[PDB]
């Protein structure tokens, strides 16, 4: 603590969940079309792309503090209500939303 | 969805008067334009029917059903065939002094392809 | 003996896993893909079996829980939900029967409250055997009202929206553990039951 | 190309998925084609019914105009600035897919029109409206079916495409992948046994001879 | 014989075919709805649950010979009309429906 | 060292190919489907990489060509083309957008004019980095102006028929011997650039 937060494990978990769905939403599009897709799956598709080219894409001389990483992660994660987020304690998610 | 509640008319003069007695068209309050096109035989233009058809089908999206006489629909056939959507619906009903003729009907042409 | 077993041939049909499933009587599942979305242990109903069920459930009936009833119904929800899910993917559905949506919906809840647990948050994985009975009791009850409401007439959207306030509370009841008394059946759950029936009436009419 | 170890687990469930999905898509097509035949017959009828209802009314309107002694239709167009008979959109599930339907409702904006007073000839115009309000309503309820019919034609095409797609592409792609990986996987295992055996014959021989 | 009936073969056919259509009917129902489901599917939908809950579901000390099995068969089948039961001789059927 | 290897029946996982791939830093592919239509050797971008690509573009930029800027767009085009093609197969060409149609055409042209080394008169003639660069200026130019055009309202049909002559010219350019103005920039390639410009404008309004 003091350069890696308490919310660190919480936020990872959330970031993976939205990404699992996003990957799958691509797959349903290929076969059938926009037939099994919906408002939820369509968000997830957007999520998979924004995450891939913003979070993962960095320099090779870029030094990134564990404090920086967490700040950027939360900014990205604004794409769903607080009630759709339950992979995180409701205490923690208000402080850092 | 529920945002379309108007019936537009493309019909001959006497038929449009009748439909209007029943009350289905109007002069809109948001645009000041009829939802009806009054047509006469041999005394109105081929171009005007075209403009009206487009206006109600594509530049209006508050029309639920556009009624159109087959005979009048025939004049502007390219334009009737070419609108293929179901919002608004395009319905050819037999014109005046003519019974059902399948050879003027835009929707029946679509149905032929596949079953 | 509570034993973990794991692949070793890289398959799941490698000798190690073949020998162990044969000798064991109890298996509770875990899936890696769902586990990543964070819902571990993410039990597979199909690979899971227990032989011990009958004698153990007889024992629990004596101890006070009405458990065995819920158990079949917990399994029944998760099973139909699975099947329905392949049908949404495969055809690429344009509609659902109003009951099937309920099945899927009630399964989602099961996922959160039981399956999503974290072994270093002790507010999010701890319940005595009776507390567990009460939480499951609430779910199985919700399914029971919901099936009746569609039958008497009411749309699914009406069912979900009018039930509303109690649906939030049961979702969020996974953030609790005994801390309101040394009591294993709480006012927390007993209050919900009467309110749930009250909610049902609204949905129906 | 693909993993040589445990492609069988993901591929096995795909293959089953495909044949199961195909069977099911066929039932959805069968239902869609089932309804389609029926509505095509009902719609041709409905065109004549509407033709007639309009024509009989239309003629009565023509008669009313010549007998009174003036052309009414001009005056009627001017008076109207609301549409009495309006419609409410609703979705009805016919087959898998929801179609659009219209239910007319009559709203009392206007009752007749403020133009009749043509003395004796005016009763012919008042009655003419009464006969037409009833005719228009037949057209509107029939007109609802037309909307669904266009909607069915658009859906069937997406559905015919899928039934072909599964059979022709997916099912042989699953077959070729599963069998080719199965065959390579068993090979690694068999050669090992032969190599262990080959060195053990060398060992056995060496032990045996003095 | 004398411990089976000769009606054994006829019932094995009927029981089998209706249970299979019912398996299809479950999947169908989910896509189409209940507001668009076929009248034959409804009979098949019910058949699927009764065959499982009568013929397959039974107690841990219940005992059965071919005559007992056979009585329970006819009560599942009774619900289908005679014209849907056509893998059976007209003789047998008019006696056990 | 340029070292050739062979797959065991379309299996690239055979020990020899995997081993060589372990050691190499550059991988250049070979696609069976594309050879059947006569495009051998057939290199895409999902079966090939080069670690030298990054430094190599920096050195070519210096010498004269605009190559690094064109290389990035070129990679993208091929990468999108494959994915877009899978939708044509399964769903049909009815789910496409107009810009995606554009990506399909430009791609088909690239397939033929670089990858194919098969004759039609004469086996193709020495094409340098300079020549190769001109081809890339004309394909990339076609794609940008056409997408602008469709975005800004315009027929697909109008745009494809109009490029016409220019397409025949790039195909056959490689058969013609290098230098036709210069090696550097040929007069034959220089002139197309004007033709695209003239077309883009006719189309827009």
């Amino acid at each position: 603590e003091g350069m890696t937060r308490k919310d660190h494990g919480d936020v990872s978990n959330q970031l993976y969940a939205k990404y699992a769905i996003g990957k799958d939403a691509a797959a349903m599009k290929a076969v059938v079309g926009e037939e099994a897709l919906s408002i939820e799956d369509k968000l997830s598709l957007e999520f998979l792309e924004k995450f891939e080219k913003t979070f993962i894409t960095q320099g090779a001389y870029e030094d990134r503090t564990v404090f920086e990483s967490l700040d950027q992660a939360w900014s990205l994660l604004r794409i769903y209500p607080k009630e759709m987020l339950n992979r995180i304690s409701p205490k923690i998610l208000d402080e850092f939303y | 969805a529920e945002k379309r509640t108007l019936i537009a008319v493309i019909a001959d003069e006497d038929t449009t008067t009748g439909l209007l007695l029943a009350g289905i068209g109007q002069i809109t309050p948001e645009t000041q334009e009829k939802n009806f096109f009054v047509y006469q035989e041999g005394k109105t233009t081929k171009e005007e029917i075209t403009d009206k058809f487009n206006h109600f089908t594509e530049e209006r999206d508050d029309i639920a059903i556009l009624l159109i006489n087959q005979h009048i629909a025939e004049n502007i056939r390219a334009r009737v065939d070419s609108f293929t959507n179901a919002f608004p619906a395009i319905l050819e009903i037999p014109s005046k002094d003519h019974p059902y003729d399948p050879e003027k009907d835009s929707v029946l042409k679509r149905v032929r392809k596949l079953f | 003996i509570v034993a973990a077993v794991s692949p070793a041939g890289g398959d799941f049909s490698d000798p190690v896993t073949t020998a162990t499933l044969g000798i064991t009587q109890v298996f509770w599942g875990l899936d890696k893909k769902l586990a990543q979305r964070k819902h571990f242990p993410s039990i597979n109903t199909s690979v899971s079996y227990s032989k011990y069920t009958n004698v153990l459930n007889k024992f629990y009936d004596s101890n006070y829980p009405e458990f065995p009833v819920l158990r079949d119904r917990m399994k029944e929800i998760l099973s139909n939900a699975e099947e329905l899910e392949q049908v949404v993917q495969l055809v690429g559905k344009s509609a659902l029967s109003d009951s099937d949506k309920i099945t899927l919906d009630v399964a989602t809840l099961i996922k959160e409250d039981f399956l999503q647990q974290n072994g270093y948050s002790t507010y999010d994985a701890f319940c005595p055997i009776w507390k567990t009975f009460d939480m499951m009791r609430a779910f199985i009850s919700y399914h029971d009202e919901a099936q009746k409401a569609v039958a008497n007439g009411a749309n699914w959207s009406k069912l979900a929206d009018s039930t509303g306030d109690v649906k939030h509370a049961v979702s969020s009841s996974k953030f609790f553990e005994p801390s309101r008394g040394e009591k294993e059946v709480h006012g927390e759950f007993e209050k919900l039951l009467s309110t749930m029936q009250e909610r049902f009436a609204e949905s129906t009419d | 190309v693909f993993p040589t170890r445990m492609t069988l687990g993901l591929m096995k469930t795909k293959l089953k998925g495909a044949n199961q999905g195909y069977s099911l898509l066929k039932r959805k097509s069968e239902a869609l084609t089932k309804r389609f035949r029926d509505i095509t017959k009902r719609i041709d009828d409905a065109k004549q019914k509407m033709g007639r209802v309009m024509q009989t009314a239309a003629f009565s309107l023509a008669e009313v105009s010549y007998a009174t002694g003036e052309n009414i239709g001009y005056q009627v167009q001017e008076s109207v600035s609301t549409a009495r008979f309006k419609v409410r959109a609703r979705q009805e599930n016919v087959s898998g897919v929801y179609l659009s339907q219209f239910e007319s409702y009559i709203d009392p904006e206007i009752n007749d029109f403020r133009l009749t007073g043509l003395g004796r000839g005016g009763q012919q115009v008042q009655r003419a409206k009464e006969i037409y309000s009833r005719a228009v309503e037949t057209l509107v309820e029939l007109a609802s079916l037309q909307t669904a019919f266009i909607i069915l034609d658009e859906v069937i095409k997406v559905t015919n495409r899928r039934v072909n797609a599964i059979e022709h592409v997916i099912i042989p792609r699953t077959e070729n992948t599963i069998a080719y990986i199965n065959s390579e996987l068993d090979e690694l295992d068999r050669e090992e046994f032969y190599r262990l055996k080959k060195v053990q014959e060398k060992k056995q021989n060496e032990t045996a001879k003095l």
